[PDB]
């Protein structure tokens, strides 16, 4: 259902975009709309180098894969935060009170 | 989302069908599109980066060390009490205005 | 493609073995024989071949019969040469090939760029033949028993007359025009053609 | 992993 | 008890089920819905074709809709990342999981935190 | 100077015969080879032609097309025949001044206004045009950046990305499509590669949605069979070359490229094989895991990656090609790298059978001693081949049953072999002779260790002799080999107790044992008071020690001794 979704959002953006160039034509994509436009092929000019890498990097960690003591401290810590955090949510019940 | 968007685009097609004018929708709809994008590209170089130092690592892994739990254990432990100092910010503002 | 039998013959290639340097000219011999006539126009047979010719997509056959209308060439000359160039010449991945004729704009810049390709291949077979011509009796050049065999090979069979009438018939073709050239043919594509049809006239009377 | 990666650069910055 | 915990259990998983075929007839008559813009697109197109000339940019949305297809890519990439990372997942990995689900607690306490300071601040 | 008058007037009406005719007197002078002390009479008139001709020469009024063009090129023909011989100052000048960026832009004119100039061209003229000075003033432009990072602001423009979207590197790229002269590619994939091993930007970041593009074209370049063979060992070197310095274009490139190396590995030509094999070690050696298990996969890479080792080659005294032992030695390389990180047991079980290490050895014997005939043509050669041999060795005994180097007669054979040619080499009287010997002497060392259990008088003889010949060298040299030959005494006369009757010339032995003591002892007295390389001259003295002392142990009458403490106050 999600791949569904993206796909057939991909198409909703197809017929949106079609639709907004057979009829809003004629002269008529103007002053603010063509500024938005013009914004818009500026952000496409503003990185897929780097993404390949990441591919690259990624099938080379794909590939790649083809303490008693310590314990006591972490879990202490552990226990530190979960008496930290329901203090914070009094503070945020203090909060929507004081609304 | 995507069902009420192919909706409305099907919609506005209808009413063009006998005469009518519905775009400025599709501009804000591709404006909006472009926007999300935008992010997702810094998000796909950064992950270029974190591969690159994970393999890097990689690459020197034949071996573990024990220190990297005790500087972590220093870290989060300044961390989280930087955290409830926040906290307490935020009851103390929920205090003051709740005594006003 | 004329342009590989040039570079070929002017040594910018890595084959130096005389005897595929004599392969290579026996290859293009009916086309450096024949001259400019080599591109045939337009024929019914040829087009129906074009759509008939299976192995094409709809959209490359109907961009093909678009560039033969263009340049008033044969169709099927007119699919070989788009071929040549988008596996030898187009500067993208052969993905955007797939797409490039659905889009109009991408169809029309690459029958732009074709006729671009076909004028720039008729000079470059007229210029190996003037290579041919400027080095067949120099005892220097690495080719040069080569270059004497074919140039008798082309004077056996009167290069003269052909060459001669070739001239003539560029110099008494009317200016392309829209209503024969299709969409394309604008004052650009008849000056463009006009141009080309000087430079052949030219270069055919340096080698007579 | 990511989660971890994330957290040794967040717990390196401070 | 859990005999109890069971009849919510199943019912928890009857509903769920019901929700994902109405999300899938969702996703059919939205099929339906985006089926008819296309045909309607058609008209339009046959339409704008009756008249004189000068189409749009069209090179340039199918450009954005190609970004949009390469950050998508990607993304599926950084998921297949994230997937053999695992796969490469002794007690130090044990203490690296651990400490990543430390520190994330603390990102979404101090979330919470600076949700309260900022109710506090609009109250 | 009376020139700047001629120049101000020629910039000013539009003609520049003047100019043009000092450049040429002076391109005349800097290329007569004037002697040293005469060329910094010329550098003034140099900076003017770096400095005001080369920066503004675009901007110069053209009275007639083509002679702004030449009078670029022929600034640029003096700037590098100077560069070719100057240098520094050359140098520094492109590097801090504005020459740098307007050779840049000559060459960033983009190979479409080249290709399109070169259609312009009317007549026969298509290698004598407009367009030929053109592509000429380019790979000026080209081969001189080329010298410049060779011999080295400028890197920071040419990795920049232009303020037009096109960044430089790109269009340098696309120069891939000039098919008229493929010096002009050959240049920008040596500039490519030279920037991959200095860039810090991706390649492919600067090269955008083109990247993809040139790749396949740089694919279809390659695949091609007219292609210039020697662009084919260019582009393969350029791939090794990423391999260690571009990781983003490496990746980006395989996709593929394999199945041509799988082509060319089908006697193509032995250096295409040669740099294709180099390309693969590299990436075996840098642990390409991505690429180590996708090949590792591929069916009979084993087999097709080990035929050349099969085959039989020259003797190294007739023309054996270079490439056949280079290749052989990363191949060998590439098999040591995986066993160590890990069809190939079987290859090897083949090999084994094959005797191929009684051949190898044999062979590798056979050239140490023709490397050392020559006391150091053919020399490198021997050099990398014997580190062939060492290092297989070496894995070999690391896990000897998987080499099926079990064979105690083979472990003898080699030891034996390896001895004797230390011993040959360490022979001759008059650097590379002991470098050589260093190694075989590690090797030895290591290896008798290693097969003790399985390893004497004419060995005795032997390293009696060598160590004689250690003795007569001068000695800041001869240390290491002379603690090697003694732990190697030490290690035959442990191999069997023997009485000092036993012993050929035990007299000589304990005499040159007592001189070395004597000198070294002495040695490292005076390196410990001066102390008012701490531990290998203690090393070296306990050693001694232990080694008199067990030949004194040989010796229970001490008659000998009794003369040798008689001779020497020890």
């Amino acid at each position: 259902y999600k791949r569904k979704l993206m796909e057939l959002s991909h198409r909703v953006l197809q017929v949106l975009i079609k639709q907004e160039i057979q009829r809003k034509s004629g002269f008529a994509i103007q002053a603010e709309e063509e500024q938005l436009r013009v914004q818009l092929d500026t952000i496409q000019s503003e990185f897929k180098g780097r993404l390949n890498e990441l591919m690259s990097q990624i099938r080379m960690q794909n590939h790649f894969g083809a303490l008693r003591e310590i314990k006591q401290h972490l879990k202490q810590q552990q226990e530190g935060v979960s008496h930290l955090i329901s203090i914070i949510k009094d503070n945020h019940e203090d909060i929507k009170l004081i609304e | 989302e995507e069902l009420k968007n192919a909706e409305i685009a099907l919609r506005t097609q209808k009413t063009p069908p006998g005469l009518q004018h519905e775009n400025t929708a599709p501009a804000d709809y591709f404006h909006t599109l472009v926007q999300q994008f935008e992010v997702q590209l810094q998000q796909y170089r950064q992950q270029i980066e974190e591969l690159e130092n994970h393999l890097a690592t990689q690459s020197n892994t034949l071996h573990l060390s024990p220190q990297d739990l005790s500087m972590a254990m220093q870290k989060l432990y300044q961390t989280f009490v930087a955290l409830a100092a926040q906290l307490q910010a935020v009851n103390e503002n929920f205090k003051m205005l709740k005594e006003q | 493609t004329s342009r590989e039998l040039w570079t070929i013959l002017l040594g910018r290639s890595s084959m130096k073995d005389g005897y595929q340097i004599k392969a290579e000219l026996d290859r293009y011999g009916d086309r450096l024989l024949q001259g400019l006539a080599y591109y045939k126009p337009p024929s019914t047979r040829s087009a129906d071949k074009v759509k008939a010719n299976k192995n094409l997509s709809p959209a490359l056959q109907e961009l093909g019969l678009r560039l033969s209308k263009f340049l008033a060439l044969d169709e099927e000359q007119s699919v070989e040469l788009l071929q040549t160039y988008l596996q030898y010449d187009y500067r993208g991945t052969q993905e955007s090939v797939k797409v490039l004729p659905q889009d109009e704009r991408q169809s029309q810049a690459l029958m732009l760029k074709m006729a671009d390709y076909y004028y720039e291949e008729r000079i470059s077979l007229l210029r190996c033949v003037l290579y041919i011509l400027n080095y067949f009796q120099d005892d220097k050049h690495p080719y040069s028993a080569e270059f004497s065999k074919c140039v008798e090979l082309m004077e056996q069979k009167e290069l003269f007359g052909k060459y001669l009438k070739q001239f003539e018939s560029l110099c008494r073709e009317e200016a392309p025009t829209w209503e024969t050239h299709g969409n394309f043919m604008t004052e650009r594509q008849v000056s463009r053609w006009f141009v080309q049809r000087l430079r052949e006239q030219a270069m055919l009377l340096e080698i007579i | 992993l990511q989660e971890i990666q994330q957290a040794g650069e967040r717990l390196r910055s401070k | 008890t859990l005999h109890r915990e069971m009849e919510k259990v199943k019912l928890d998983q009857k509903r769920l089920d019901q929700e994902l075929d109405f999300i899938l007839s969702q996703q059919k008559e939205l099929e339906d819905l985006l089926t008819p813009l296309e045909e309607s697109v058609k008209e339009q197109s046959g339409t704008i074709y009756l008249q004189h000339a000068d189409e749009e940019r069209e090179k340039t949305y199918k450009l954005a809709e190609n970004i949009d297809a390469q950050l998508k890519r990607m993304a599926q990439d950084l998921k297949e990342v994230i997937e053999h990372l695992n796969t490469s997942a002794n007690p130090l990995q044990q203490i690296c999981k651990i400490l990543n689900a430390h520190m994330d607690s603390l990102q979404w306490i101090d979330q919470n935190s600076a949700l309260l300071q900022r109710k506090v601040e609009q109250v | 100077g009376g020139y700047g008058s001629l120049f101000g007037i020629e910039q000013s009406q539009g003609e520049y015969s003047v100019t043009l005719s000092f450049l040429r007197l002076i391109t005349t002078l800097v290329k007569g080879q004037l002697g040293s002390t005469q060329s910094q009479g010329l550098v003034p008139c140099i900076l003017f032609v770096l400095r005001e001709m080369l920066p503004n020469y675009h901007r110069w009024r053209y009275n007639s097309h083509g002679v702004r063009e030449q009078l670029g090129f022929q600034i640029l023909s003096l700037i590098h025949a100077i560069l070719n011989l100057l240098r520094s100052l050359c140098i520094f000048s492109l590097t801090n001044t504005e020459a740098g960026q307007a050779v840049i832009n000559i060459m960033g004119i983009g190979v479409d206004t080249l290709n399109t100039v070169m259609l312009t061209q009317a007549g026969s003229s298509g290698t004598e045009g407009q367009g030929q000075m053109l592509m000429q003033t380019i790979k000026l432009a080209f081969s001189i950046t080329n010298n410049v990072i060779r011999l080295k602001p400028l890197e920071h423009a040419l990795t920049q990305h232009g303020a037009h979207g096109n960044n430089l590197i790109a269009v340098l790229a696309k120069y891939i499509y000039h098919r008229y002269d493929p010096s002009l590619p050959r240049l920008a994939i040596q500039l490519l590669k030279r920037l991959a091993m200095v860039a810090p930007m991706s390649v492919y970041a600067c090269l955008g949605s083109d990247a993809a593009a040139i790749r396949d074209a740089f694919l279809s370049r390659l695949r091609d069979n007219i292609e210039d063979m020697q662009i084919k060992i260019m582009i393969l070197e350029f791939l090794t070359v990423a391999v260690e310095t571009q990781p983003g274009l490496i990746e980006l490139f395989l996709n593929s490229c394999l199945q041509v190396v799988l082509k060319l590995i089908d006697w193509g030509a032995p250096l295409l094989h040669r740099s294709a094999i180099a390309f693969l070690h590299a990436l075996w050696q840098d642990r390409r895991d991505s690429a180590m298990t996708v090949l590792r996969t591929k069916p009979n890479f084993w087999e097709n990656l080990t035929s050349p080792l099969f085959g039989t080659l020259a003797c190294p005294s007739e023309s054996s090609e270079l490439s056949i032992l280079e290749t052989c030695a990363f191949i060998m390389k590439i098999i040591c790298l995986e066993i160590y990180y890990a069809s190939l047991k079987k290859i090897l079980k083949k090999f084994s059978e094959e005797e191929r290490f009684t051949y190898w050895s044999n062979y590798v014997h056979s050239l140490v001693c023709q490397v050392a005939e020559t006391e150091g043509n053919s020399l490198t050669e021997y050099q990398q081949l014997l580190s062939a041999w060492r290092m297989f060795l070496i894995v070999a005994t690391h896990n000897a049953d998987v080499m099926h180097l079990t064979n105690p007669e083979v472990r003898q054979k080699l030891f034996k072999d390896i001895l004797g040619g230390t011993q040959a080499l360490l022979v001759v009287p008059r650097v590379a002779c002991m470098h050589l010997s260093s190694m075989l002497c590690t090797v030895m060392i290591i290896l008798l260790r290693r097969w003790k259990n399985d390893l004497p008088e004419d060995i005795l003889n032997s390293l009696t002799q060598i160590l004689e010949g250690v003795l007569q060298r001068d000695q800041q040299l001869v240390e290491k080999t002379k603690a090697q030959i003694f732990s190697a005494l030490i290690s035959v006369l442990e191999m069997k107790p023997m009485k000092a009757s036993e012993i050929p010339q035990y007299s000589q032995l304990l005499l040159n044992v007592c001189e070395t003591l004597q000198e070294e002892v002495v040695s490292l007295v005076d390196h410990t008071r001066h102390e008012v390389q701490k531990d290998q001259r203690d090393g070296v003295c306990v050693l001694g020690l232990h080694l008199a002392k067990e030949l004194c142990e040989a010796d229970e009458e001490g008659d000998q001794w009794q003369q040798v403490l008689r001779k020497l106050p020890v």
